[PDB]
């Protein structure tokens, strides 16, 4: 994978452990 | 709170230890019993609840897990 595709990817990946953080929270 | 159908499109993300993760193509092959309106349903429902991101496009997921 590119640089700029791993940057996206780890960025991707934040937000979805984010969006699970939330919901387990709620 | 998953659907069977969910729990399994989401076993096959997590299976998948490639760094772009699986692709559309790979659910659709595997997952034979499904409709292609379910397997995209549960890949929404998966990426709404942080199960699930996608990776080098909309097309590839990798599991949060």
């Amino acid at each position: 994978l590119t640089e700029e595709q791993r940057k996206k990817i780890e960025e991707n990946r934040q937000k979805a452990l984010a969006r699970r953080a939330e919901k387990l929270l709620a | 709170g998953l659907t069977v159908a969910q729990n399994q499109v989401l076993n096959l993300i997590k299976a998948c230890p490639r760094p772009e993760g699986l692709n559309f193509q790979d659910l659709k092959n595997q997952l034979k019993h499904m409709s292609v309106s379910s397997i995209k349903q549960a890949v929404d429902f998966l990426s709404n609840e942080g199960h699930i991101y996608s990776t080098v496009d909309d097309d590839h997921f990798k599991s949060t897990d």
